[PDB]
């Protein structure tokens, strides 16, 4: 084909395919003159050399011609060894609070050009615009009634989202598409944590579903209110992140006294009070009428009224809690942890409905009280402790007092290093401890006489106590110090990081430092790009087998036990055996209790508990065992999915 | 291993595209293989309902009807 | 002269920050004009020889002399039309045919005249080597130091683990030399990287016999038979760590008997003794391994050749023979094994001839190894200076790597040298000496700019070499034509292609002013003759401890080159031999000296560094007795007296990207390489203020680089002006009083690389003294002086009901407002006129199918004006391609034929503005092609720059016309006093009347000379600019006319846009939020931004905290300076609040207040000071927590930095207090707009039918592998089915659907896509066959 102004753009097959024509006319031409056994031979050589070429180069040589130094593709080259699709974009993605689970903020221009075929569609349908044509000048032309057209388009019409690092199925995910006024792509809070997506600058991708069965897959399989559950493990995927849960963590934290009093109420009523001031918020330990549900055996509702000492946070956040569940004692812990394990066991005893208008309603209570609270970062909120320096003193003392043995022989000097290491470990250790055990207390309050003691309401420890982006190490390298840092040989340096980021740093540790961010971005760099080749080497042999013939025999099976490495260590854990199908009745401290291919239930998980400590091994049937031919039975696989 | 097992395999079209095509491809050219596509990754680059999920039924109506002949 | 402060910092400053782009001008500068280095020295391999294939006696063409001698086009214009900065490369050449001694041709000699060698491109006054209208910049390589070093090799090579040591010589331009061991300890060695051979074949090759070469390593062991008897020389100290295999006796005293081992105690006794002859058994001399041939003198038979084992039954037949001195190898197993011996035995060459052959065919393996081809082949190695060449650096470098005296030597190896390095290895290889490093910087040379283009000259002149030897050798003629036989092609490919095509000539990322001086200091390891990316491994990329001082270790960059590419260091600098050296404050034993001293690699580690955050007495000693000191590569601890030298300044290491940084110190190492990559891509917002929060280094950076119009000699501004600036010389003109002035062009709105707004403005006032070396006009992202890459904001640290997510900006809407952060674009659209063969595309107005919007916006010729606004759709040049046949479908006809045909024979291809932007034309041009009808527009547009230009340079002459006679009038004043009298004549009568005698009439005739000059170069200058503006414009090989169409848009802070901060705080816009609804204090200022704080505390970078708290101090401190400045004067020369602002920085020291001065000077720098107190905090002694506490009075703060704010919604109080300050925020590159795409339909590939774009739509998202495997995991086989076939790549299919949805059917009716179907045809190509059965 030719390119912009002359200059002709060939493949490298016609060149192949011209010299093996040349060369065989020739061949030929030789078979029919005067015949030497010399020209001949050597002809018929270079025959086969242009027809291996053409088939296959790679080998023996590789014939280059055509001016360029490289080696011309043969057609064996051609297929040796990404799909672009229409109906398709891309954009930078952003937060949307105000929408729902199942939605996701669609441009309004890209949504335009996006649904262009359906919006003409829809146009000449209707009335307006008399042909195809004239809905493409008229859609081109954007002339107001066309919005409103759009917006019909779009209203029971999923659009597949997806990121560029896609480890998991969660990676693409399907919503209802949100007309916004903008350039960027808003996006829920909540389904942010499966994507593994940050507001850095981070651009993800949209995908239509064109065909009817496409529009329902997306729908029933790969919509975000689907995939509440982690598909490797049990635990909510779209949990509450850092700044919901920072929200619900300051919701809780009983601080005594501070225009507190056990002024009674009624639930709901209490939201009242804290609007119009006088009471504080987390105050006290304040008495209210709590509502209570439960159900058993015959499922139902049975109502339980009751006066529960809560706080006024916890007594208005318990209108955002659903029929069904405990109720008071999920409130009255806190939000760090188990703000996942109260979604998970309201999942669990309700279902999909009620936990995901849960899970909206927690995430917008959520933002607002984090709001409301208005949690900063200060200088003075890392308060150092005031035994750091006489701690370093401490410390070097001993080390000075090695070193001087060292000096004297006496001591092993081959190995004093690594004594002298431990001294310097066990200060870090001892610095760590004494600003973790003086930051997290503190305090002083005034609880109705004055003089008391709780915790420290700090903002880094209130974010280091509720998930938040907040570890032990992070915090103790702030105020604290920073410990043994690696050498670019492999080897611990022998004078650790005695200041803190809090502190000035000098040049001669900041340049120390450097090696562990240089070393730690390239092993991540090399790590991340490992696991995908690991991934692929997975997939490649794992994507053949499916779940088919319903559910074959077959007793036998793995005999699962807790994983104890409590022989010479104390460590339990007996959460394997969940929502797999038992081999055969598993015995009971007497007589009868386990079914033959009953599958072991969330609340059937916990009936195991009643049969005591004893019973701590059950034989359940597994994927590796199954008598299934070309195939898994669906029994012995197990559950464990978002569903 | 994961690598020695996905190596073997029925389909000489899944086999060409992970593992070297010139010789997976060329000892299928000389004993005449056929590949009734059962799998998932050989029917993906053919272009067809994949044997899972929203097809399966479609794929086992398919393997019943060849049973004729 | 400065309106504008601000002090901090505690320790002295010695010596200055020297210049920034130092090492990319001296570089280019160097490979010019000096003897044996660059120019000069690159031509090394064509001074002397030259000789053609030893016709007519031997002759030459002998290269004398060159110079450039000036330009073509100017810089100025080859950033306009498609054409490099060039200057001509002229040299004399001398062709003469003498030989040595009579016959032959006889002593001609021309002198000919210069030829046109191609044509090498210049660098511009700042670093840049313009290449067809691109700026570019040429980055510098650090590639492996040649010379030779000892390789470690170390560790687990093939089981077992045992060391294997190797040396390596590498030479600059020649082939490689290695030598390694292996598992049985046998010498071999690599030609060139190549196949290993025996260590000995070389020293065969170089006419060395089995005899010579056991001479030259082994030390030789005589043994004589005498009395019957087998003696033996022996040594004493040979006798450490060996069994006595017989009775070691002499003197009548057994030392040493028959079984144990011996050992020091026994070699003492000996050496007391000084016994040298022992008798010795049969059995202890055939372990021994015999030196030289020992043939039987009675009969003539060969007993025994070199190198070959002994024996019981050999013995007996050399004692038989009737030899005196049995010469024999000695070697054990520890600090002198026996390794030639062994690679002798493993080697199949015995001579000369054979080894050259061997050499021969493992370096040319086809043809049959001759006498000549053999022998030239390896004289051609490592023996020749055409073929090889370790230059004036390797052969230096080499020296000190096997402990020689002088430094100086030939550039290829000899004899000696490769025995020496051989030597070497095998001392190494015992245990005599220790390895080298690659990771260390003394072995890694600083290969610049200057270097490169030398280096590709040589290859150039190699490639003409060929066909200057062949045509001189086989022509014979008379005539000289030595102009002609060096052709222009091959030399100035060569250097065009590595200066705009390879590797290293990057484009110059030019979005601010750091960019481009951190991309000028750039150094990156890979490129030619290097690393690349497969290979690099854990070492080099790691920060090695000779890195501290010369590269920063926090400026490389993230991803696959992370470690590959680092930053050169503020004040570090490159070495005359390669290497990069570091200053140092000299230490004369106890008192610290005011000199400095650039350090080695390897010289600084032999003295003692010190750190310069110990601190110092009044002048001289240090304070305390032990202080921190670096020294043999580690950081331990010294005394008083012994520390050599000292460290420069606190920030010597880290980078000019990293010193930017405020609070750096603060930061973590991981953020801060974040943060250094977050600045450079802060683009140019309008109207850029100063920088609250700074470093100080920000003044040098801006003034550094050629952004910033710095003055060249200092005086007293005449006119001002935003087109140009003119000052007034006044103080010491030049020697020669040719008129003062100084006059400053100053470019204004050009489009740059990345596609931002370079503009200058004069900071300056009119009538205003100014010293050399101050910015008289500023540029883009910059505030007079100090630099400014964005503007600061008023920030809030606080949770915003989910609108700061994982680190989201909630922006204000009074930033959107006042135009903080709008950035102004400059696009250029171009639109080429092609020619068919059915008929050449005309530009027109007159365009088919088009309304009254066509001659709203273009002209009469079809061209738009400059300064309308346009959209996206208008057209900006109308273009018609002809285009007839068509054939027209039965219902379009009869469409046409109902509503008029005016079916005219040509197409439309007219040049529209993209769908989606939106902007103003600025400015257009049109190259027509030479020898076409020139457009009415295009003769308007070049009327209207022939206008401008001769009006420009009319103007400059007047210029200088008023100055030459102010500077005459002021000298004719000083003994002809006219006064009063003159002031009133023409222009004739002020040249003539001159002066009387002495310094006065002499100085007046140059200065008649030098208006003279003037009056002729004005001529000169408008008659060249008035034929290159009316020149034929001669475009590329396509055809006809092309026009550009420069039109400048201005985007706002979008809901979207990548902004960040300094200590890497990554961010994106969320939302817009208005100023009602925001949160505000007791007063009514409101929030700019409203960050989350949970980003703060999971990556340490808590020196952002202190920014913030800084910047309320800096914010309070103009805040009380807005009130006194607000309701009159009030204070009037309120100069102790300044003095006391300046001075109060907790008493510490480096400062200056008001002392001098007087008042309206105060008010300037006062005036300033509104906006913001301004600081400058270094980076390592930078300012503490208790100053900025300090700071947080005097203008009136809460010392802490947390304060009670409003909701705004509301209005209620918040609960704990949040954390306000102002942090100096910046807009980055990327944004909005650009990363923004969509597409439903559109074009089509050839090869494979797959959605591509470019030319109207963008291309479509490609799934991938990754995407695949999550839809099958969720089992939706429908989607994947239709996203594999209907919608990427099905012919029919994608058809079919669309008509499909266009009815409002849906459905699929799919089929078989083209990427398979191509693959059937692929294969049924081959032998092999394919088939689809039914069943």
């Amino acid at each position: 084909v030719p390119l912009d102004g002359g200059r002709f753009a060939t493949s490298d097959l016609n060149d192949l395919y011209r010299r093996v024509i040349n060369r065989n006319n020739r061949l030929k031409r030789l078979l029919d003159l005067a015949a030497p056994d010399i020209i001949v031979r050597n002809e018929k050589r270079m025959l086969q050399e242009a027809v291996d070429a053409l088939l296959d180069n790679g080998r023996r040589g590789r014939a280059i011609t055509g001016s360029n130094k490289r080696p011309l593709k043969s057609l064996a080259d051609m297929i040796k060894g990404g799909k672009r699709v229409d109906y398709s974009g891309r954009s930078v993605i952003t937060v949307g609070p105000y929408l729902r689970l199942h939605q996701c903020g669609l441009p309004k221009k890209m949504a335009l050009e996006l649904f262009k075929p359906f919006i003409y569609g829809k146009l000449e349908l209707r009335g307006l615009a008399t042909t195809i044509k004239a809905a493409k000048k008229m859609v081109e032309r954007e002339e107001a009634v066309v919005w409103d057209i759009l917006d019909e388009v779009i209203r029971e019409h999923p659009v597949l989202l997806n990121r560029a690092p896609t480890l998991h199925r969660l990676g693409i995910q399907a919503f209802e598409p949100v007309l916004i006024e903008g350039k960027a792509i808003q996006l829920h809070p909540l389904v942010c944590a499966a994507y593994n997506a940050d507001f850095d600058g981070d651009q993800m991708a949209v995908h239509v579903p064109l065909t009817l069965e496409a529009q329902l897959e997306a729908r029933a399989l790969m919509m975000s209110t689907n995939n509440i559950l982690s598909p490797a493990n049990g635990e909510p995927i779209i949990v509450p992140s850092q700044d919901v849960v920072l929200g619900l963590y300051y919701m809780t934290r009983d601080c005594v006294n501070a225009k507190g009093e056990g002024m009674v109420l009624t639930g709901p009523k209490e939201a009242e009070r804290l609007y119009r001031s006088g009471l504080a918020s987390l105050h006290a330990r304040v008495k209210v009428r709590i509502t209570e549900y439960e159900k058993d055996a015959n499922g139902e509702l049975v109502a339980k009224t009751s006066l529960k000492d809560t706080t006024v946070g916890r007594a208005i956040l318990w209108m955002i809690v659903p029929k069904g569940l405990p109720y008071s004692i999920v409130n009255q812990a806190l939000g760090k942890k188990a703000i996942s394990k109260m979604l998970n066991t309201c999942y669990r005893i309700l279902g999909l409905k009620p936990t995901v208008i849960f899970a909206d309603q927690i995430m917008y209570t959520g933002f607002a009280y984090a709001a409301r609270s208005g949690a900063s970062v200060g200088i003075d909120d890392m308060v150092i402790p005031e035994k750091k320096h006489e701690i370093i003193s401490e410390a070097e003392a001993e080390v000075a007092e090695i070193q001087e043995q060292f000096q004297s022989g006496l001591v092993t000097a081959g190995e004093r290093y690594n004594k002298v290491i431990d001294i310097w470990a066990a200060a870090n250790d001892r610095v760590s401890k004494a600003m973790m055990d003086n930051l997290q207390t503190e305090t002083v309050i005034n609880r109705d006489g004055q003089e008391e003691k709780q915790v420290s309401f700090n903002s880094i420890y209130m974010m280091a106590d509720s998930g938040a982006r907040g570890s032990a190490a992070q915090i103790r390298q702030l105020a604290g110090m920073r410990g043994l840092m690696a050498k670019p040989d492999g080897s611990i340096i022998e004078t650790p990081i005695t200041a803190n980021f809090r502190e000035g740093l000098n040049v001669l540790q900041y340049f120390i430092s450097t090696h562990g961010a240089r070393k730690g971005l390239a092993d991540t760099a090399l790590k991340t790009a490992n696991s995908g080749y690991l991934t692929r080497r997975l997939v490649d042999v794992a994507q053949d087998l499916v779940v088919t013939e319903d559910d074959c025999g077959t007793h036998e099976g793995i005999m699962m036990t807790p994983v104890i490495e409590g022989g010479d260590v104390k460590e339990p854990l007996r959460d394997r055996v969940l929502g797999r199908v038992t081999a055969e009745d598993v015995l009971k401290p007497g007589t009868a209790d386990i079914l033959v291919p009953r599958n072991t239930l969330l609340h059937e998980q916990w009936c195991d508990l009643l049969e005591e400590n004893s019973v701590d091994a059950v034989k359940v049937r597994s994927v590796v065992s199954c008598d299934t031919d070309f195939g898994v039975c669906a029994h012995c696989y197990g559950r464990d999915l978002a569903r | 291993g994961i690598t020695k097992a996905s190596l073997a395999t029925e389909s000489f079209i899944s086999a060409a595209s992970f593992q070297e095509t010139t010789r997976v491809l060329t000892e299928a050219a000389v004993a005449g293989k056929r590949d009734e596509l059962r799998g998932l990754k050989e029917n993906v680059i053919v272009g067809r309902l994949i044997p899972a999920g929203t097809g399966y039924a479609y794929h086992q109506d398919r393997m019943r009807r060849r049973a004729a002949g | 002269k400065k309106r504008i402060r601000k002090d901090f910092g505690k320790r002295p400053q010695v010596l200055d920050v020297p210049y920034l782009l130092s090492i990319q001008l001296d570089s280019f500068q160097k490979f010019i004009e000096q003897d044996p280095e660059g120019q000069y020295g690159l031509e090394a391999a064509f001074r002397s020889v030259f000789p053609i294939q030893s016709y007519s006696g031997n002759s030459e063409l002998q290269y004398v002399s060159y110079r450039l001698g000036e330009p073509v086009f100017d810089v100025q214009e080859c950033q306009i039309r498609g054409v490099t900065y060039s200057a001509p490369l002229r040299v004399k050449l001398r062709l003469v045919i003498y030989e040595r001694e009579a016959p032959e041709g006889t002593v001609k000699d021309i002198k000919e005249q210069e030829v046109y060698m191609g044509e090498i491109p210049l660098m511009t006054d700042n670093g840049t080597f313009v290449i067809n209208g691109t700026e570019r910049v040429i980055v510098s390589q650090l590639h492996r130091s040649p010379g030779v070093f000892f390789d470690s090799d170390k560790g687990k090579t093939h089981s077992s683990g045992k060391v294997l040591y190797n040396a390596r010589i590498i030479p600059y331009r020649g082939s490689w030399l290695d030598f390694e061991f292996d598992p049985k300890d046998n010498l071999f060695v690599r030609i060139d990287r190549r196949r290993k051979l025996p260590a000995t074949i070389i020293l065969r090759a170089l006419n060395y016999t089995t005899e010579q070469i056991l001479d030259l390593f082994f030390e030789k062991v005589i043994f004589e038979i005498r009395d019957n008897k087998l003696q033996m020389e022996l040594v004493p100290e040979r006798l450490r760590g060996e069994t006595a295999s017989f009775d070691i006796e002499a003197n009548g005293k057994v030392y040493v008997e028959k079984g144990r081992r011996i050992t020091a105690r026994h070699i003492r006794q000996l050496e007391k003794d000084d016994v040298k002859l022992i008798e010795v058994p049969v059995e202890y001399i055939a372990g021994k391994v015999v030196a030289k041939d020992y043939i039987d003198e009675s009969t003539g038979e060969l007993i025994c050749a070199a190198n070959m084992e002994l024996s019981l039954d050999l013995l007996a037949k050399l004692s038989q023979s009737g030899h005196k001195r049995i010469e024999t190898l000695f070697t054990n197993d520890l600090d002198h094994g026996p390794y030639i011996s062994e690679t002798l035995r493993v080697d199949p060459t015995n001579d000369r001839l054979s080894a050259l052959v061997e050499i021969y065919r493992m370096m040319r393996p086809g043809e049959p190894p001759t006498r000549e081809a053999a022998e030239s082949l390896f004289e051609n190695l490592f023996f020749s200076e055409d073929r090889y060449d370790l230059s004036a650096v390797g052969r230096m470098k080499f020296n000190r790597s096997l402990l020689r005296e002088e430094i100086e030597g030939s550039g290829i190896l000899s004899k000696d040298d490769i025995i020496d390095v051989m030597k070497k290895l095998i001392d190494i290889r015992n245990g005599k000496g220790e390895v080298d490093d690659i990771d260390h910087l003394g072995n890694r040379r600083i290969r610049s700019v200057g270097e490169m283009a030398e280096n590709q000259f040589r290859v150039g002149l190699v490639r003409v070499e060929r066909a200057v030897k062949e045509r001189l050798s086989l022509g014979d003629l008379d005539t000289l034509m030595p102009q002609d036989m060096i052709n222009a092609k091959p030399i100035s490919a060569a250097v065009k292609e590595f200066f705009g095509s390879s590797q290293l000539s990057q484009f110059m990322d030019q979005n601010n002013p750091l960019s481009e001086i951190t991309h000028k200091r750039r150094i990156s390891a890979l490129g030619p003759g290097g690393l690349t990316r497969e290979r690099a491994g854990f070492e080099v990329r790691d920060v090695h401890p000779t890195h501290y001082g010369r590269v920063c270790p926090i400026e490389t960059p993230e991803g696959p080159n992370i470690g590959l590419i680092n930053s050169l260091s503020v004040y570090a600098q490159t070495n005359e031999y390669g290497f990069l050296e570091t200053p140092y404050r000299k230490v004369t034993d106890g008192v610290v000296t005011d000199e400095i001293h650039y350090l080695s690699a390897i010289e600084e580690g032999n003295y003692v560094i010190a750190q310069a955050n110990s601190n110092l007495d009044e002048e001289g000693h240090f304070v305390e007795d032990l202080v921190t000191c670096r020294s043999k590569g580690e950081s331990s601890l010294f005394s008083r007296d012994q520390v050599d030298y000292m460290d420069v300044s606190t920030q010597q290491v880290v980078s000019v990207g990293a010193s930017l940084i405020p609070f750096l110190e603060h930061d973590d190492a991981n953020r801060a390489l974040m943060g250094a990559n977050m600045q450079r891509q802060a683009v140019p917002t309008l109207r850029a203020d100063k920088p609250l929060v700074g470093t100080g280094m920000e003044r040098a950076v801006a003034v550094d680089s050629g952004v910033t119009a710095v003055a060249k000699r200092g005086g007293v501004v005449q006119y001002v002006d935003a087109s140009r600036i003119v000052i007034k010389v006044n103080e010491d003109e030049m020697y020669p009083g040719e008129a003062g002035i100084d006059i400053y062009n100053l470019t204004k709105y050009t489009r740059s690389n990345q596609n931002t707004c370079i503009n200058q403005m004069p900071c300056v006032s009119l009538g205003e003294p100014v010293e050399r070396g101050d910015v008289l006009a500023d540029g883009p992202s910059t505030d007079l002086g100090e630099l400014a890459l964005g503007q600061n904001m008023r920030v809030a640290f606080m949770p915003w009901n989910g609108y700061n997510f994982e680190d989201s900006i909630l922006v204000s809407e009074r930033v959107v407002q006042e135009d903080r952060f709008t950035t102004i674009h400059i696009q250029e659209l171009a639109c080429v006129s092609r020619d068919t063969k059915l008929g050449p595309e005309e530009i027109t107005a007159d365009i088919p199918n088009v309304g009254e919007a066509a001659l709203s916006k273009l002209d009469e010729s079809g061209i738009v004006y400059i300064g309308a606004e346009v959209t996206g759709g208008d057209i900006l040049v109308g273009k018609v391609t002809p285009k007839g046949e068509t054939q027209l479908t039965p219902e379009e006809k009869l469409l046409r034929a109902i509503f008029g045909e005016k079916a005219s024979d040509v197409k439309d291809s007219s040049l529209r503005v993209p769908n989606g932007v939106s902007g103003t034309v600025i400015d257009v041009q049109v190259f027509t092609r030479d020898g076409v009808e020139k457009d009415k527009r295009a003769l308007e547009i070049e009327e209207m720059q022939l206008k401008q230009a001769k009006k420009d340079l009319s103007e400059e002459l007047q210029i200088l016309e008023a100055g030459l006679f102010s500077r005459i009038r002021a000298v004719l004043v000083a003994g002809g006093v006219e006064a009063e009298k003159l002031d009133k004549l023409p222009r004739d009568r002020w040249l003539e009347l001159g002066l009387t005698d002495e310094e006065k009439q002499n100085q007046l005739e140059q200065l008649a000379e030098q208006y003279d000059e003037l009056k002729h170069e004005f001529e000169k200058k408008l008659e060249a600019k008035r034929r290159k503006i009316t020149q034929g414009d001669d475009l590329a090989p396509g055809v006809l006319k092309i026009v550009k169409v420069y039109l400048a848009v201005k985007r706002r802070i979008q809901p979207g846009d990548k902004m960040a901060g300094r200590h890497g705080n990554k961010g994106v816009i969320s939302k817009i939020n208005p100023i009602e609804d925001m949160p505000y204090d007791e007063n009514g200022t409101p929030v700019d931004i409203v960050l989350n704080p949970l980003g703060v505390p999971s990556r340490m970078n808590i020196g952002q905290i202190l920014e913030t708290h800084l910047g309320m101090a800096a914010k309070g401190i103009g805040d009380k300076i807005n009130a006194m400045l607000k309701q009159q004067q009030e204070v009037a020369k309120l100069r102790e609040f300044i003095q006391r602002a300046y001075d109060l920085g907790a008493d510490v020291r480096q400062k200056v207040d008001l002392s001098t001065f007087s008042d309206e000077e105060v008010m300037r720098l006062a005036e300033n000071l509104r906006k913001g107190m301004p600081i400058a905090t270094p980076v390592f002694d930078g300012a503490k927590e208790a100053e900025i506490k300090e700071l947080l009075k005097l203008g009136d703060l809460p010392t802490s930095g947390q304060i009670r704010l409003y909701d705004g919604r509301t209005g209620e109080q918040f609960e704990r207090p949040v954390t306000v300050g102002y942090m100096y925020m910046l807009k980055l590159n990327h944004l909005v707009d650009d990363k923004m795409h969509a597409r439903s339909t559109g074009s089509y590939s050839l090869v494979t039918q797959q959605p591509l774009g470019g030319k109207a739509q963008f291309g479509g998202q490609r799934f991938g592998e990754m995407e695949v495997w999550a839809l099958e995991a969720y089992g939706a086989a429908y989607t994947l089915q239709e996203m594999l076939t209907v919608k990427s790549d099905d012919v029919n299919g994608r058809t079919k659907m669309y008509k499909n949805i266009v009815d409002g059917n849906h459905q699929m009716e799919p089929g078989m896509p083209e990427s398979f179907n191509v693959l059937l045809k692929e294969i049924r190509s081959l032998g092999i066959n394919i088939e689809l059965e039914d069943e």
